RNA sequence: CGCUUCAGCGUUCUUCGGAAUGUCGCGCAUUGGCA
RNA sequence: ACGAGAACAUGCGCGACAUUCCGAAGAACGCUGAAGCG
């Protein structure tokens, strides 16, 4: 896929590591309150993810390796919704930046080739399980 | 003994969705997809799933015997067109129905309005007391796209050719009211077919009159 | 004595299904597979399924006796081509029809894609009584694949080799506008045959015109 | 496995025995696998299994191609996102101990110990079914 | 090996246990066995039999002691599907008798259990 | 000024038949026999 | 100084001819992108 700050790898299993870093039990009123990025909600988890099963089905069927220009056009539309998201809301902003996303998806289009954006849909598809597993 | 060649085309009236296996599917994404032709990568319906559901209509169309339990015990007007499998009674399929394939026309009108081949549709399943809603993504057929069939008729009886051609013109009537792949109830798979021509290829008999 | 070698190839017009048992798979995975090349793994056409599927044609062309039980009682054109072994009328086979193995060509087209040469069909049947589906996986060679024959003629009598290719290439339009392997009547195994090239390998006989 | 125990046919039959509970229901038997883990589930880990496992038998080496190795990495996830979404998902599998096998596998990397894997989800989906 | 009530396992017992299930109606054979599914059993065995029968060493190796429990689960999963291929299973100690072979760990005792399940599909094509 | 839950579920996973058949199963020469 | 001495149980002969692993079989059955409203 691609590589982090400080040449760390990313794969499904540093996407374990990344939601359990921020995996914080804080129990309230005697009662366990999974946080997850400091607040953030699964509602928001999926709508990235639709984000990118939008774009994922449109490289899906295609057959071309190369990403098409509405493909491109697509990734930028990406990553303006995706800054938007994280100015919207705090946890939105802490999942983005804890988790690369932006920067994986600025590789998937430097790349521009259809295997590294199946392994970064990959990617935030494992990040959304995870996420799921651990609530 | 003659081999007759009937050429048309389908046309899906609403999204059609024939579903083929063996493909695993991201979270969120298209849980069931659409069989395919390997090669080009684009929609197809498969020959058994047309002979399969015409069959089907044409045999709750006859009749069925109470407790019917095998397709092999069916109306010889079926098991005479369709084939049989009968212990001592191995008729044969006059219907050699093939894969209609994606239509080059239809393909090109497709890739000139920036049409996606296949759409994604959303649905979900709510119960009926807690109003608690299960979502899905389906793959269908594009609308307006359009399939071209090739089924070859054998002439086993030549005084019978009459007769099976109404049955495959009444079972044709059929399946264009029926839906065919995913289910009609939802509105998926609804079809239309339009012949070309009917000629024998092969052999003397006069397919003029068909 | 002369032998004539026709070569050509098998285009897969609609996928292609020649049953191989002796195989056992994980539950739920493929059930029925294809004919392979053991030491390639490849697909294969064997030549005794184009020997049988061109010969049956021929035969019910020609035309088949009342109550015919063997294939010894075939027309004398058929026996005299493809065989025959009745009791004092042997009569050797001038046909020699050979395994149809998968092409280079095709190989290297289907690489290019990145493609299998082979597709899980994902099929099942409905009951006619409790409407309960039963799945089925089937494998098939992907459509446009081609597949390079091999043919023999021997040229035993110098009078008949003309009507025995012109029976020849009335078997091969019988065996195009049939299909080969199983599930055809379904839409699986339609085939074309390109001819290359039709020479006298052995002897002096002249192919030119054939 | 933990205790000591060794993964096997055998193991699956036991796991699959000892988690089977009449739980009798109006003078009706209900049996319940794994806390209720309905069949479907089941088959739906099984229709994952079969999609890498016709992957890498179509493979001729022993040792598993990187795709192959993907989709296993890629089974973990879905292991854990089923283990999140059902209770008795997650269940199953820290009983089976598949996503550890799944781990197992990728460290032998050979097409011989995936088989076996395979053969041991046969073996729990089956037993699963005729314990029904 | 033996069955319950200290009867033999032997082709004679094949005979026997093919005929006392073997009821008239059509003739029936341990509630609904068609022919179909004794021969998806006989490819089965006759898969593990054609490893065997290549092999020349009369111990079992590892691979076609898999392929024995492997015959066990697909015993277990056409049990489940099918009641009369259970009771065909049960009534003729099949599992049983490869819990047998492996733990004999021979090739005459494997190419024996093959013996008897030949028998039983020859006798029941024989009684039908 | 949007937010949250749900993301697929339950259920079939092959079935039914054919499991080889028909033909040849040594012939001849020498030995023998008969002339 | 053996009922003995020589003396090839040998020569010609293709396990071969006729055979489609097919026949019958819809990946479909049910399933509101929806509930609360802060």
């Amino acid at each position: 896929l691609a590589k982090t700050k400080t040449g760390e790898m990313i794969d499904l299993n540093f996407a374990r590591k990344v939601v359990e870093e921020n995996k914080r039990v804080k129990d309230n009123r005697g009662r366990q309150e999974i946080v997850l990025f400091n607040g953030l909600t699964t509602s928001k988890l999926r709508n990235l993810l639709e984000l990118i099963n939008h774009v994922y089905t449109k490289v899906y069927n295609s057959d071309d390796t190369t990403l098409s220009e509405d493909v491109r056009d697509e990734l930028e539309y990406l990553k303006v919704k995706f800054a938007y998201e994280s100015g919207r809301e705090p946890a939105v902003r802490t999942f983005i930046e804890k988790t690369y996303v932006d920067k994986l998806v600025d590789v998937v289009l430097k790349k521009n080739t259809k295997k590294i954006f199946l392994d970064y849909c990959k990617y935030f598809e494992a990040l959304v399980a995870y996420a799921k597993f651990y609530r | 003994y003659s081999k007759i060649r009937i050429v048309g085309k389908i046309d899906v009236l609403t999204g059609l969705h024939i579903g083929g296996g063996g493909e695993t599917s991201m979270i969120g994404a298209i849980a069931s997809p659409v069989v395919r032709d390997p090669y080009s990568r684009l929609p197809i319906i498969p020959g058994s799933s047309i002979k399969g559901k015409m069959r089907s209509l044409l045999a709750k169309h006859i009749g069925l015997i109470p407790g019917q339990k095998m397709h092999n015990q069916d109306a010889p007007e079926i098991l005479r067109l369709f084939g049989s499998s009968q212990k001592g009674a191995i008729q044969s399929s006059r219907l050699q129905i093939s894969d209609a394939f994606f239509s080059k026309a239809s393909q090109e009108e497709f890739d000139k309005k920036d049409l996606a081949y296949t759409e994604t549709k959303f649905e979900n399943t709510i119960s009926r007391l807690t109003a608690v809603a299960n979502p899905r993504q389906i793959e269908r057929v594009t609308r307006g796209a359009s399939f071209d069939f090739h089924i070859i008729y054998n002439v086993e009886n030549i005084n019978e050719v009459m007769a099976d051609f109404e049955n495959i013109k009444t079972a044709i009537h059929l399946l264009e009211n029926d839906y065919l792949g995913g289910g009609g109830t939802r509105g998926n798979g609804r079809i239309r077919f339009v012949i070309d021509s009917i000629d024998t290829v092969v052999g003397d008999f006069d397919s003029s009159n068909l």
